[PDB]
């Protein structure tokens, strides 16, 4: 049992390496479509208002 | 969202206007037939009906 689940460990740990590596390339190839400028601005434009309504 | 919106409605644009030309083409392709109709039916139909009859 107990090497079962160091085995288990390791093995999801893959799994989150996997996750993290899709994330990055998936994220920079549509990229061109979500600049990081216009999100400052967005962000701030419902910073600065946020709970004025 | 934003930016798709943009891409697509461009993309919506470009393509009705190629739309746009094509039923231009059909609609003249349908016209130049029922033409090429009437100046045949109207020209054997004026071999035996020649004026001089």
């Amino acid at each position: 049992i107990s090497a079962l689940m160091d085995k288990f460990e390791h093995q999801f740990e893959t799994l989150d390496v996997q996750t993290q590596q899709m994330e990055d390339t998936m994220s920079s190839t549509t990229t061109l479509t979500t600049p990081q400028n216009q999100v400052d601005m967005l962000l701030q434009e419902m910073a600065d208002e946020a709970g004025l309504d | 969202q934003k930016n798709q919106a943009v891409n697509f409605l461009r993309m919506s644009a470009r393509v009705d206007a190629v739309a746009a030309r094509v039923q231009t083409a059909v609609t003249m392709g349908k016209v130049t037939k029922s033409m090429a109709g009437v100046v045949k039916s109207m020209d054997a139909t004026l071999k035996t009906m020649n004026l001089e009859k």
